[PDB]
């Protein structure tokens, strides 16, 4: 690596031979990384680099082509994708600064809560059949012999006031687990998918705990089209909802704590 | 297997062997440090003698080598000898109830010997012993037979004919290693290159083998617990054979690696015609000497103690 | 299990046959080398 | 500039201390109290690191200091100061270096936490990259505290911190006995043989033959399921990545900890408790 | 022929499928096992004694 | 079961899935599928069913005569005495021929039974990549697993194959045993004068850790993330989702630049399977290109200075 | 053969697809085996003894 | 209990077991940590000195 070389031997003859093999594939990588994003946005804060450049080192790759299974479209990668919509405004005229969310920020739909738009489709099995389903559907699933059973379990809330009681845990055909819960909120007596990432466990009282958002907020919940099955586009936006208490359910989180 | 958590306790010991960051530091037991130590102490040096008088082949008739001394201090090598190698039998242990000049109990004889032996030692090998020097408890420690002691190690069973495979059994001759684990022979006893540390860059021009390598790994080993050190204090691990870098230690102990041999060859090997059965070992050699047998897990026996000193007859006259 | 009574037995059968189909014939094997090298 | 799903996420607050004043993004970075912190530390240590390339071993004039990336080094002070400052030239540049590295670690980490309470995803990341900056805390702090001497610690060189590690070892003479140590290195093994197994999946069912669409979890599971019969799971190997990854650095720290404070004899002797054992 | 009398109720609980497979497996390895460690003990036949060595005669 | 995706709370069963289907010519799946609640709990519960076709059963059997042979050996040291067996076991192991042989066939009791049970190993991997081969064509796959599994196989071989036969004596080749070839291992380094300052063992090393260092970060963001669907990677690589959709802001915000969901498990890939590829070379160059790797980096000024507070003589010059 | 008219009734329980693959590959490995543990220590046929050293005429 | 008695309005921030269980391994990690700092050199109560004397005269 030294800037003058005095020495010769095969040892080293093969040492730069990677190098070059590694400050390509570093490359190859880079393209990859650039597959869905990039072009940016902006320019609040110009490119930073060794060597600034238009869009990175690497021009970005040759679009991809992915031929979903039966019964589906196809995508591209990358791709052209029209500009997103943000319901906040800037916190400061200042570039890089952040976006306040406009009116309830529990559902602005903004950072935390903001979810982009999913294919408003609905994931499937291996043959064709919504992949992820509520156990009103999955005839064959059962809970593991021992394991304590959800379904009749309350779904109890930040707060720690009762939001609502599991009437049915929606499960995955394609992978044998439990993706979902079919809470059924008390306040609008309505029934909202509950995320296994945010669901808690308390065997001990039959309950589900969440952190994410209060009791209260169970209530206006991103529904669902088909109760027999959840799309795409929602089931994203769905546990994204839940986000948004994890950053909004209390003026104290989003607060600074020293 | 399952993973070690605290078999001893901080703060352990510590020496700075090399310049500040290099690795090469000695970490130590303190408590073990001390029961070793205590446990491992010397023998008051015996009253002066007179030092006059006549002198030992004077009056004394059958006499090879301590003829140099007189009688008071003759009389007095004789008693340190006797509290050194068989304080628990008495003088007839080396001798005969009368003939305090007769050659028919074998434990005379080698003690002649084994007296040369150690003359030599404090007299020819000083880059070795130092101005310090051996005396008979620095091997013998109070036991007509030195405790550690070694011999050719027979290895594993016999699976009729596939036994050779000395090298998988976990021997306290290499620190409970998996190497040969019988470096002794074929070094301390024997004089095999221990070197396999190639001098030039490029290959081609070092024939070593990857086994030699692991043989010497063995004798260091087996070494590094003799002295019951770690190679930092010996070498610096990333300059094995750079001498330039490595420890003054390196070299007092390379000579040490002969003077064993020495030992061996012109003096414990010979003996074995007269030793019997229970001295000697399967493979019918004797007893020998090792790194083990005097430093006794002490880089330096008896941590320092200058006994030879006050023994004018332990020195070749 | 798998079968009933009838199935069985008819296995049970043919199934000795064929292993003192190997008693005999590894017994012979070890016989034969019993004599040629001798153990013990 | 942001990506063309960014401006959505980049709201305001979930900062830990100080935040509205430093909340905000400078380029594709993040700011905020921790994020000054940081910097405030990198220079203040990167610059001592050349600084001491600069000056050397010895002298800025003497023929030891060089600049050769491989040959630069930062050794720490002797063992007699122990707990003791000693000449920011006789090892206070890497003290207080050190002290710098701890600064931008854990402020590193402690960023990525806010960072996360935005996002609101899993404090997962940061609470795993603890564990890498809990392993420095023992090859720095802990370690040495029992040895009373922050000079055992490991040399500031590219290639010099190879050595501290050879002697180190050497001074439990075969180091492959070690417990921990052997435990350890299965892990960092299990993991590189984990990745090379997850990543090549995935890109094996999103990209597969020619005219042939994209695999769907149904297979992932089968095809593990055809070469050795289980399938840990999707997630699963997602968790036990993080696992391993973790135990490995666990085990790790345990391993080099124990060696010394809790260790002194040779590890290849540790073992014999198993001989010893009243069985054979 | 003795304990054969009731012997074939046993396939009634155990599926011979079982049966051959394992059986299969065991005197394979199992005899395996044998011309093996016996053949590194003494009576070893291939190189030990007979035929006497040739390979020295013929070889040189 | 702490909820931080670490422990799947509560389970559920479903008929044993037997595959998928397979081609024409590939054999039936065989086993039937088990439950553990335990496993489980960690990830999948349902086990098999398992493939097994000519390949495998040739593979099954063949890498299982070497184990045995090897097994068989060590319990012969012993002396057929289990009890010293299960005691010596790490130390126990199959020696290699001794260099009074060179590549030539050994007798079973100097070398033979390693050879032996060496080439029943060598050819049990390669065996058994071509059983991934035909597992990855029969579902349409790839071979990425192939190609990678064989980056692994190439170090391997390197151990044996072309390093030992480049050397002309079997002696230089690692032996069967838990204990012993650590010692290998830490006698090979010895002899060539300090792999640290070998060149390739260095890059190597960038990945033992590089790896773990992704996975890290990878298999922990996936779980961070795991709450808007962030394991469900397949979808995510087709339609980009939620999950991939900040799982990437936030490293970007954290390091700067970042990665598609796809992408990074390119990286991992080539840091992993780049691996043994700077593995295989490492110690392929020393033996044969290289002897003292720590002369070489001096040779090329790479070994650092250090003062001389520690020197000692050399009796040889002097006597 | 004699035998072999009992012996038919096996293909009505084991796939013989399998005891067929089972073989062709244990054989492999016996095979490949035997002229091994053999070549190795009864007679090294190939360079050991017989015939004219590849190494006497051969070397000089 | 002198500066106690205003000191009891503390309660409606702190948490009641939060301070309390939080402290009670505290104690305990600082309690071991100090019979360990003390014992380490300045009094090894243990082995030291008498009325000892069981192992080096006991054993002897
Ligand atoms: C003679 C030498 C001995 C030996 C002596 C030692 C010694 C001595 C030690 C080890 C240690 C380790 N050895 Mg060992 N070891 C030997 C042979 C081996 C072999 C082998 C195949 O032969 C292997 C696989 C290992 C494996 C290992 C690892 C398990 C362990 C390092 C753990 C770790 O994860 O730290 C994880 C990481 C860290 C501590 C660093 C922290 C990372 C920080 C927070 C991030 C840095 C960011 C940076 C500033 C930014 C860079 C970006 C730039 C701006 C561009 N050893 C030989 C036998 N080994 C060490 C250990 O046990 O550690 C616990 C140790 O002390
Ligand atoms: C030890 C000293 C002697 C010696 C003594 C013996 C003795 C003693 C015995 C052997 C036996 C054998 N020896 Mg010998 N042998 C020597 C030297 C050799 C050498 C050599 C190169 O030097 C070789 C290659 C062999 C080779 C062999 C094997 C042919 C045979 C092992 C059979 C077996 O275990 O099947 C394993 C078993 C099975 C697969 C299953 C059971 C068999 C059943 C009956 C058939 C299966 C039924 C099935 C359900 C129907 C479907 C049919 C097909 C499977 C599709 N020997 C030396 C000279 N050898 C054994 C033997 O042949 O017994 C007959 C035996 O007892
Ligand atoms: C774990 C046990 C030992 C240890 C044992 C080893 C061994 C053994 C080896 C290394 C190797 C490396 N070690 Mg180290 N190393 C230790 C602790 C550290 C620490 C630390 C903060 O504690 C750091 C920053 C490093 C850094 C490094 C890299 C220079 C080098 C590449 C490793 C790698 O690819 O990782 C995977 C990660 C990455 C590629 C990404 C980021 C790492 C980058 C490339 C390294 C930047 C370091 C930089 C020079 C520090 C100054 C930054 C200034 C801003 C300029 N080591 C501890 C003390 N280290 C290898 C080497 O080749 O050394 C020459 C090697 O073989
Ligand atoms: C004192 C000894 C030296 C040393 C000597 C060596 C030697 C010698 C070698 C390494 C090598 C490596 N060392 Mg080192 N190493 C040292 C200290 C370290 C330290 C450290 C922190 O101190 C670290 C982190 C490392 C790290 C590493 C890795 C980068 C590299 C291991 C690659 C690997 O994947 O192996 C694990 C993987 C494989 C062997 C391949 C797997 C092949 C197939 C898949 C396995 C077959 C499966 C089979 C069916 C299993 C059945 C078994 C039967 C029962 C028999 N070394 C010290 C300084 N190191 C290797 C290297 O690449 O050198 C350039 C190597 O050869
Ligand atoms: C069990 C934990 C595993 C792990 C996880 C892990 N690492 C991580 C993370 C996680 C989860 C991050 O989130 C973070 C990251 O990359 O975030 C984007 C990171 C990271 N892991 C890194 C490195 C790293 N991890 C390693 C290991 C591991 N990382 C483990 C396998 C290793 C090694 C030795 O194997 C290295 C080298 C960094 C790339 C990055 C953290 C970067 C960071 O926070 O840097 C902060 C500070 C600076 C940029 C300035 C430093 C200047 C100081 C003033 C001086 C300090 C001097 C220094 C000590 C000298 C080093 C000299 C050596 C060359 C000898
Ligand atoms: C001698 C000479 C002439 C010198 C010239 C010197 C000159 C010109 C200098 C000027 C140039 C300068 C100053 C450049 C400075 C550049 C600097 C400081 C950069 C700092 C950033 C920094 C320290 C980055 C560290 C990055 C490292 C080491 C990462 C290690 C892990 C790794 C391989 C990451 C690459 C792949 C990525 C991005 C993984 C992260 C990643 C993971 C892990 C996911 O799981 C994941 C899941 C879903 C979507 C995305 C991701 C994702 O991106
Ligand atoms: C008795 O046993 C029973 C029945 C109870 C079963 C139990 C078995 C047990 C317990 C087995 C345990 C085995 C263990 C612990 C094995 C451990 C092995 C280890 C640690 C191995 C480590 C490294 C091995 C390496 C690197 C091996 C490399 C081998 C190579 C490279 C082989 C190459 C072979 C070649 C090139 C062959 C070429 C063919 C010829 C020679 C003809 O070309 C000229
Ligand atoms: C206290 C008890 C002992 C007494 C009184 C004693 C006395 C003597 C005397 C007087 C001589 C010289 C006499 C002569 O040869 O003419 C002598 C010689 C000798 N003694 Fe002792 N002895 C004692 C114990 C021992 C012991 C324990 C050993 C053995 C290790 C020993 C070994 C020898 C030897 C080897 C010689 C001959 C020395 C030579 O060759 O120069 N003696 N002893
Ligand atoms: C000058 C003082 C010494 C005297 C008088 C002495 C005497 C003896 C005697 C009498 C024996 C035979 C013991 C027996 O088996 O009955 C013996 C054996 C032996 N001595 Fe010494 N010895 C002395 C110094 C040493 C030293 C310094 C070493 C150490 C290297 C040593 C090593 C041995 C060994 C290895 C044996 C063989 C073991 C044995 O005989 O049981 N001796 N010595
Ligand atoms: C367990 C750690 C140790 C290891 C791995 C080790 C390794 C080695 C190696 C590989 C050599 C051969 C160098 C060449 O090719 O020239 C060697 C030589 C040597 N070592 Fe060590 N050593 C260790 C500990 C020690 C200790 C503690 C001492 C000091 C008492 C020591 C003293 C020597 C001497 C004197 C030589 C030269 C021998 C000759 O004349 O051939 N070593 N060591
Ligand atoms: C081949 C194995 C041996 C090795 C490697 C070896 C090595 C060493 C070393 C390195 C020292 C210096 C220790 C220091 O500086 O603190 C030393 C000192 C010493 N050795 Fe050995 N030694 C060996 C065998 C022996 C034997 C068999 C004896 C017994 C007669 C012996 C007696 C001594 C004495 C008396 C000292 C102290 C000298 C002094 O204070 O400087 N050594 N040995
Ligand atoms: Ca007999
Ligand atoms: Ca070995
Ligand atoms: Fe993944």
């Amino acid at each position: 690596s030294a800037g003058i070389t005095h020495y010769i031997d095969a040892a080293q003859i093969t040492i730069w031979a990677f190098w070059l093999f590694f400050f390509g594939l570093i490359i190859y990588l880079r393209r990859e990384d650039k597959r869905e994003g990039y072009p940016l946005d902006s320019d609040r804060t110009e490119r930073s680099g060794g060597r600034v450049k238009v869009v990175g080192f690497p021009d970005l790759p040759d679009p991809k082509t992915f031929v979903l299974p039966h019964n589906g479209g196809t995508v591209v990668a990358p791709r052209v994708e029209a500009p997103v919509a943000v319901n906040a405004t800037p916190f400061s005229p200042a570039p890089g600064s952040p976006l306040v969310p406009n009116g309830d920020p529990m559902l602005s739909g903004f950072g935390p809560a903001a979810s982009p738009d999913r294919p408003k489709h609905c994931d499937l099995t291996f043959e064709g059949l919504p992949k992820i389903v509520p156990m009103r559907v999955a005839k064959e699933f059962s809970i593991a012999e021992g394991d304590p059973d959800p379904r009749g379990m309350t779904v109890v809330g930040l707060d720690g006031e009762v939001a609502g009681t599991v009437s049915d845990v929606w499960v995955d055909r394609s992978e044998p687990q439990i993706r979902y819960l079919e809470v059924e909120v008390a306040a609008n007596k309505k029934k909202v998918l509950l995320p296994i990432g945010f669901s808690r466990f308390d065997k001990k009282a039959r309950k589900v705990k969440v952190d994410a958002i209060k009791a209260a907020h169970f209530a206006n919940v991103p529904t669902l089209s088909n109760p027999d099955q959840v799309t795409l586009y929602e089931e994203d936006k769905v546990c994204a909802y839940y986000a948004g208490g994890k950053l909004y359910a209390t003026a104290e989180r989003a607060g600074p704590l020293l | 297997s399952v993973m070690l958590l605290g078999c001893e306790g901080p703060p352990p010991g510590t020496e700075q062997i090399g310049y500040r960051g290099v690795g090469m530091e000695n970490y130590y037991n303190k408590r073990q440090r001390a029961l070793s130590i205590q446990a491992n102490q010397p023998v008051e040096s015996l009253p002066a003698a007179d030092s006059t008088g006549p002198k030992a082949s004077e009056v004394y008739q059958n006499v090879q080598v301590l003829k140099d001394l007189s009688v008071g201090e003759f009389t007095r090598t004789m008693v340190a000898v006797t509290t050194w190698v068989s304080p628990k039998e008495g003088c007839n242990y080396c001798h005969v109830p009368g003939n305090w000049a007769s050659d028919d109990i074998y434990t005379k004889v080698v003690s002649r010997r084994m007296f040369e032996l150690v003359r030599a030692a404090n007299s020819d090998w000083k880059a070795h012993v130092a101005e310090t020097g051996v005396t008979c408890y620095t091997c013998h420690r109070g036991n007509p037979v030195p405790k550690y002691a070694w011999v050719t190690d027979p290895g594993p069973k016999y699976p009729s004919g596939l036994k050779p495979t000395g090298q998988n059994y976990g021997s306290k001759t290499v620190a409970y290693a998996s190497l040969p684990f019988d470096p002794l022979t074929p070094f301390l006893d024997q004089a095999n290159e221990i070197r396999i540390t190639g001098n030039a860059a490029l290959a081609g021009s070092n024939p070593a083998s990857l086994k030699q390598a692991e043989w010497t790994f063995g004798l260091m080993m087996n070494i590094s617990d003799s002295l019951g050190v770690g190679c930092t204090f010996c070498h610096n691990t990333r300059a094995f054979n750079d001498w330039t870098q490595s420890t003054p230690k390196r070299t007092t102990a390379w000579y040490a690696i002969r003077h064993v041999r020495d030992i061996n060859q012109n003096y414990i090997w010979p003996l074995n015609d007269v030793l019997p059965a229970s001295r000697k070992g399967p493979y019918g050699d004797p007893l020998r000497v090792s790194c083990m047998t005097c430093h006794q897990a002490v880089n330096k026996p008896l941590y320092g103690a200058q006994m030879a000193k006050d023994y004018p007859g332990l020195y070749k006259t | 299990t798998g079968l009933t009574d009838d199935e069985a037995k008819e296995f049970h059968a043919i199934f000795m046959q064929s292993m003192y189909a190997w008693f005999g014939l590894v017994v012979i094997a070890h016989l034969l080398a019993w004599l040629y090298r001798p153990w013990l | 500039a942001m990506l063309s799903f960014e401006k959505k996420y980049r709201v305001r607050g979930g900062t830990l201390i100080g935040g509205d004043l430093f909340d905000f993004w400078v380029g594709p970075f993040y700011v905020g109290f921790f994020g000054v912190v940081g910097f405030c530390f990198t220079l203040l240590g990167v610059l001592l690191i050349v600084w001491g390339a600069t000056i050397g071993p010895t002298g800025p004039t003497s023929d030891l200091q060089t600049y050769n990336l491989w040959r630069i080094s930062i050794a720490p002070p002797d063992l007699s100061y122990g707990l003791r400052m000693a000449p920011l030239t006789e090892g206070g540049l890497w003290q207080i270096i050190t002290i710098c590295a701890a600064g931008a670690f854990i402020s590193w980490a402690l960023r990525e936490v806010e960072i996360c309470r935005k996002l609101g995803i899993g404090f997962h990341v940061p609470f795993a990259f603890s564990f890498a900056i809990g392993a420095y805390l023992v090859l720095v702090f802990v370690r040495p505290l029992l040895m009373g001497a922050w000079g055992h610690g490991f040399p500031y060189g590219i290639l010099s911190h190879l050595d501290w590690v050879s002697n180190v070892g050497y001074q439990f003479l075969h180091f492959h006995y070690n417990p921990a140590h052997m435990l350890a290195i299965s892990f960092f093994f299990t993991n590189c043989l984990a990745l090379s197994m997850h990543g090549s999946l995935i890109l094996s069912v999103t990209n597969p033959q020619k005219g042939e669409p994209v695999k769907t979890s149904e297979h992932e599971n089968t095809f593990f399921r055809d070469i050795v019969g289980y399938s840990i799971g999707a997630l699963a190997i997602h968790r036990l990545g993080l696992f391993l990854a973790l135990s490995a650095a666990f085990w790790s720290a345990v391993c080099i900890l124990i060696s010394g404070p809790f260790w002194t004899r040779g590890w290849p002797e540790w073992w014999n408790w198993w001989l010893e054992l009243p069985l054979w | 022929f003795t304990m054969n009398a009731n012997l074939y109720k046993i396939w009634l609980i155990l599926d011979p499928r079982r049966v051959l497979v394992s059986i299969v497996a065991f005197q394979i390895v199992l005899g395996l096992l044998i011309h093996m460690i016996v053949l590194s003990t003494d009576l070893n036949w291939l190189d030990d004694n007979i035929p006497v060595s040739y390979q020295a005669l013929g070889k040189k | 079961p702490e909820y931080q995706n670490i422990f799947t709370a509560v389970q559920v069963r479903a008929p044993a899935y037997p595959g998928v289907p397979l081609p024409k010519g590939n054999l039936p799946r065989i086993g039937r599928p088990i439950f553990s609640y335990w496993l489980g709990k960690i990830g999948d519960a349902q086990i098999g069913p398992i493939y097994l076709g000519l390949t495998g059963t040739l593979s099954i059997f063949f890498g299982l005569v070497a184990i045995s042979i090897i097994g068989f050996n060590m319990l012969a040291s012993v002396h057929w005495d289990v009890f010293q067996f299960l005691k010596h076991f790490f130390w126990l192991g199959l020696e290699p021929p001794p260099p009074q042989y060179g590549l030539r066939i050994p007798p079973l009791s100097e070398g033979g039974w390693w050879l032996m049970a060496g080439l029943f190993l060598t050819l049990s991997i390669l065996l058994w990549w071509v059983r991934t081969y035909k597992r990855a064509e029969a579902l349409g796959m790839s071979q990425h697993l192939s190609w990678a599994f064989a980056a692994a196989i190439f170090f391997y071989l390197v151990l044996g194959f072309i390093r030992p036969v480049m050397m002309g004596s079997w002696a230089k080749a690692v032996p069967f045993g838990i204990f012993p070839h650590l010692d290998w291992t830490a006698a090979f380094s010895i002899r060539y004068g300090n792999l640290y300052y070998n060149p390739f063992h260095m890059l190597s090393i960038a990945f033992l850790y590089g790896s773990a260092l992704l996975f890290a970060m990878h298999g922990a963001t996936i779980l961070s993330v795991s709450r808007f669907g962030g394991d469900r990677e397949i979808d995510q690589i087709t339609h980009r989702g939620t999950a991939a959709e900040r799982a990437a802001l936030f490293w970007r915000w954290t390091m700067g630049f970042n990665v598609t969901m796809e992408s990074i498990h390119r990286w991992a890939w080539w840091c992993a399977v780049l691996t043994v590829i700077t593995a295989g070379i490492g110690i392929l160059l020393s033996g044969t290109v290289v002897d003292n790797w720590y002369l070489w980096a001096v040779k090329h000024g790479m070994a650092p200075a250090y003062p001389e507070v520690v020197t000692a003589v050399n009796p040889y010059e002097t006597a």
